[PDB]
């Protein structure tokens, strides 16, 4: 049961999480300019809202 | 208040760069000679670099309602001048293969260096805005220099539209701030204040949006891999080094000299932006097969580390020297890496197993890849150690945890590139040799100041502005 | 006698309309037109800010704003002429070959 | 003075809205001219006579070259309007509309939270602006000249046919 | 005072009467005179023969480079407009700043002239030989 080294896979879990998160985040770099301007506007709204709530 | 001759003595790099801009213009108009205008640009940049000594012998003075000159401005002026000199040195062998005119490149580089110097000396909102635009516009020219190539035109259009939008955002936030306070000076933001008022906070948020675009900060970071890949390699070198150095220097000047830096909400949103920038920039470069996009995400992560060093400026007094040391190390490492990329891309026509045909460039590239990872015996480790010490001193535990995680991810992809340099793959002109010497001295400086960092600490701490 | 808030609200309305024209429009010429609208709106906000305090700083910032506007308009117009010359259309969503 | 400012502001808002939601490029340029005329009227009502003067002086030439480039490429009859119409869809414009609305209401919340004393409408002549421009603000003028030179060099380098 | 509101009213009446007079003569021109009917009345005038294509073709203006230079030079002109109204109070130092500004302006103009820009005429129309 232990010959697969379960603790090694348990500690390799965050490497899989990092790979999945990086592959998910790379989908945002589609290369479209209008999406880039929309994302800049989204970030401006987000930072302004965070400044208003505090 | 009027202009004294001592003010022009302190104004030596700006006047020298403007004079050599005019001289390069007139020499281009007289005759299209690549070597003559290139030598003129290098001579002017070196003249500004050695006039920094006379600026230091003059002293620190508030030369304009706009400008203030001290060791801070001196250090950042020297950094952007070194970046511009390396950009010209890498650009000349690349420009040897350009079928079109090769003379406007050095003019645009000199004008962008002038904008960087004016950003380093900025103590006014108007100077800050003008320096940002004077960095951006020659970068619009240089990014789309090879407009026959598709990707350069793509990066030029994207950078121009996005930077015009960010300039509009920054200018609107500037106008809201000026409506709140009534003075555009860097020391009179909120002097009439109850430091939290929504109009000033919104104006500073919009300037944060603009500067975070200019510093490749999340979520205004999506342009960085595209613009870095599309642009020519010396242009990528300049955009990675000089623009980031100058804009972060003026950001630190704004956040140090203003009383608005004591506000908790701006510090909280800057911590959020720094966390997101580090994690996103490190995670996005995991599966990158292209070196330019990988270095763009690297720039995002390193600017996140600089953000972490900047957030704790109000609490500790050692944050500014940490940013100076990190920016010196980052400048040298980016110069070496992008110089190896540029020398591999020169001359312009239109890295696996690099050691077996170009061993010295492979050595420089793997040294700079070790340096960018924060590994000891290199300068990037000294910068990361300074950032971690600054974060620990002001008790920013989420930020230092993000720094550790991002450093591990950067370790993975940087060392992957480093071993790929030494696997098995399936010039002859003194300008190329000069570029090789430049990247070799960059690697040697990184190694020597990683082993023995104390002289760099002494030079950085001696660059002390008005507290 | 004229509220500063109404002028700032007018400038904000023009700025967000320029950004709406920047994002939702696909032809590059209308993105440049929207960029002109935002830079004029930020300049307008600077003039209202300078007129509230009775200073020339807002007008000088307006001058710098429209100098930047003219220079960026010329640069974007040259880039758009290049795009139309080497592509024969002004679709900005086809500029997407650089991704990932 | 309130009447002129408010009417010009309403005209500017309406003309900008008609600019960003139009398919005809020449009509869009005409509404842009109307909007900038209204902006200059707003400038004139606030006492900044030089600002409105430069808004009509230098943007009449700016939109003129925009008309030149519109004639150069965009005019093709009804085909260009038809092509521009397909790019605009109800979902396409309803997407960022709520983003622009929430940004506008956040900025309005920020604006209303500041103190007010009213703009007195005292005129500011071009003499004072010239004194401040070539007085305390030397380097803004000189490096703005260098910035415009840089933009001119970029325009020459990019805009060449061959 | 009274002179200022009198001048404002005079200017407003000048605008109103000018626009109304233009509209009135346009209406009088449109309403007076009988109309003409012809088979080829609603055809663009092209010297008496039908057109090839239409007049809505895209036309490559050769002076577009000069146009995007003209915007920049217009902004330099506005800077000199701002300077020229306050020469006496600017002093000799302000004259030095404007001399540097204008010297950069002619340096850019000589650069534009010498590199082949501001010259879009064809080789057959350059009046050589
Ligand atoms: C529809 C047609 C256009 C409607 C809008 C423009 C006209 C509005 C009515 C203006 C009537 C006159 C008026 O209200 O003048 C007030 C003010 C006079 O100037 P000022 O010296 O500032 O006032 C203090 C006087 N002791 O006036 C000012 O300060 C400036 C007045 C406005 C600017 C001049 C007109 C601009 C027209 C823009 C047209 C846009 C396209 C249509
Ligand atoms: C072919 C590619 C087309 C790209 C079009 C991009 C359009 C983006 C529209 C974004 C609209 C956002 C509306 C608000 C969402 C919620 C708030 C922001 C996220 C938290
Ligand atoms: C299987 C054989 C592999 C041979 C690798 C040789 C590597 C030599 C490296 C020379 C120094 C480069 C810089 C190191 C830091
Ligand atoms: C992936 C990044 C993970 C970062 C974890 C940071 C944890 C910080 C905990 C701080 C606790 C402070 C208590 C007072």
């Amino acid at each position: 049961l232990l010959k697969r080294d379960p603790l090694n896979s348990m500690m390799n879990i965050p490497a899989v999480l990092s790979r999945f998160a990086g592959k998910g985040l790379l989908l945002s770099e589609n290369g479209y300019l209008r999406w880039y301007v929309a994302s800049m506007s989204i970030g401006a709204v987000v930072v302004l809202a965070l400044l208003m709530v505090l | 208040m009027t202009i004294t001759p001592q003010n022009l003595i302190a104004l030596l790099p700006l006047l020298i760069v403007g004079l050599t801009v005019v001289v390069v213009m007139l020499s281009i108009a007289w005759r299209r000679n690549h070597f003559l205008n290139a030598t003129l640009s290098v001579i002017g940049l070196n003249a500004a670099l050695v006039s920094l000594w006379f600026v230091g012998q003059a002293g620190a003075m508030d030369v304009t309602p706009l400008m203030r000159v001290d060791g801070f401005a001196m250090l950042y002026t020297g950094l952007v001048l070194l970046a511009s000199l390396a950009t010209c040195t890498f650009a000349y062998p690349w420009l040897e293969g350009y079928n079109d005119n090769k003379d406007e490149f050095y003019l645009l580089v000199l004008i962008a260096a002038l904008g960087g110097i004016l950003l380093a000396n900025a103590n006014h909102l108007a100077s800050l805005f003008l320096g940002i635009e004077l960095i951006s516009l020659p970068l619009f020219g240089l990014v789309g220099y090879a407009f026959r190539q598709k990707r350069s035109l793509e990066a030029s259009i994207k950078y121009t539209i996005l930077s015009a939008a960010a300039s509009s955002f920054l200018l609107f936030g500037m106008a809201l701030v000026y409506a709140q306070s009534g003075d555009l000076s860097f020391v009179a933001l909120g002097k009439n204040l109850m430091l939290n008022e929504p109009l000033l906070l919104a104006g500073f948020g919009l300037m944060i949006v603009g500067l975070g675009f200019k510093l490749s900060l999340v979520p205004f970071h999506l342009w960085t891999p595209d613009v870095y890949q599309g642009a020519p390699a010396p242009v990528s070198t300049f955009l990675a080094t000089a623009s980031k150095i100058a804009i972060f220097g003026v950001v630190m000047r704004l956040f140090l000299y203003a009383p608005v830096g004591d506000s908790e909400a701006i510090r909280v949103v800057l911590a959020i932006i720094a966390f997101a920038s580090i994690i996103f920039g490190n995670l996005m470069a995991l599966s990158q097969t292209n070196i330019k996009r990988l270095l763009g995400y690297s720039s995002i992560s390193h600017l996140g580390y600089l953000l972490v060093a900047l957030i704790a400026l109000q609490t500790g007094e050692m944050s500014m020297e940490a940013v100076g040391v990190y920016l010196a190390g980052y400048l040298f490492s980016s110069l070496g890496a992008f110089g190896v990329v540029s020398l591999m891309s020169s001359p312009y026509r239109g890295y696996r197993g690099l050691f077996w045909h170009r061993p010295i460039l492979a050595a420089v590239m793997t040294v700079m890849m070790l340096s960018l990872a924060g590994i000891p015996m290199t300068l990037g480790f000294i910068g990361k150690f300074y950032v971690l010490a600054v974060g620990v001193q002001a008790h920013l535990w989420w930020l230092v945890g993000a720094v550790v995680v991002g450093s591990a991810i950067g370790l993975y992809y940087y060392l992957r590139v480093a071993v790929s340099l030494y696997l098995h793959a399936p010039p002859s002109n003194w300008q190329y040799s000069a570029g090789g010497i430049v990247v070799l001295i960059s690697a040697l400086l990184v190694l020597v100041l990683g082993v023995w960092p104390q002289p760099l600490i002494s030079i950085v701490r001696l660059a002390m502005p008005l507290m | 006698m004229i509220p500063l808030q109404h002028g700032l609200i007018l400038a904000a309305i023009l700025f967000v309309l320029g950004l709406t024209g920047l994002v939702i429009r696909r032809n590059l010429l209308f993105m440049l037109i929207g960029l002109e609208i935002m830079i004029n709106a930020s300049a307008l906000a600077f003039v209202v800010a300078g007129s509230y305090w009775g200073q020339t700083d807002g007008q000088v910032m307006y001058i710098l704003a429209i100098s930047l506007a003219a220079a960026e308009a010329s640069i974007g117009l040259a880039l758009l002429l290049q795009l139309h010359r080497r592509r024969q259309n002004l679709n900005i969503d086809s500029v997407s070959e650089m991704r990932g | 003075m309130e009447f002129a400012f408010y009417i010009c502001g309403l005209i500017a808002i309406l003309a900008t809205l008609r600019v960003i939601t139009h398919t005809n490029p020449v009509h869009a340029l005409l509404y842009l001219i109307i909007s900038l005329l209204a902006i200059s009227g707003v400038f004139f009502s606030l006492g900044a006579y030089f600002a409105g003067a430069l808004e009509i002086i230098v943007y009449a030439g700016a939109i003129m070259v925009l008309f030149v480039f519109v004639v150069m490429m965009l005019n093709l009859g009804g085909s260009e309007i038809e092509q521009e119409r397909q790019w605009l869809k109800p979902q396409v414009w309803i997407g960022p509309a709520i983003l622009s609305a929430i940004m506008l209401v956040v900025i309005v919340y920020a604006i209303l939270g500041v103190n007010d004393q009213g703009i007195d409408g005292t005129p500011i002549s071009a003499k004072a602006v010239g004194i401040t421009l070539f007085g305390p603000y030397v380097l803004a003028v000189e490096l703005a000249s260098m910035l415009l030179l840089a933009g001119l060099v970029v325009a020459f380098h990019v805009g060449r046919e061959e | 005072s009274t002179e200022v509101i009198a001048h404002h009213w005079a200017f407003a009446i000048f605008l109103i009467v000018a626009i109304g007079l233009c509209c009135l003569m346009l209406v009088g021109g449109w309403f007076l005179g009988g109309r003409a009917r012809a088979r080829s009345k609603n055809v663009p005038f092209e010297s008496g023969i039908d057109s090839v294509g239409s007049a809505r073709l895209r036309l490559s203006a050769k002076f577009y480079l000069v146009a995007m230079f003209f915007v920049i030079f217009d902004v330099e002109a506005l800077y000199l407009f701002a300077w020229s109204t306050s020469i006496r109070e600017s002093g000799w130092v302000g004259f030095v700043e404007a001399a540097i500004f204008i010297f950069v302006l002619l340096a850019g103009l000589v650069y534009l002239v010498r590199i082949g820009a501001l010259d879009w005429t064809p080789a057959r129309s350059r009046r050589e030989r």
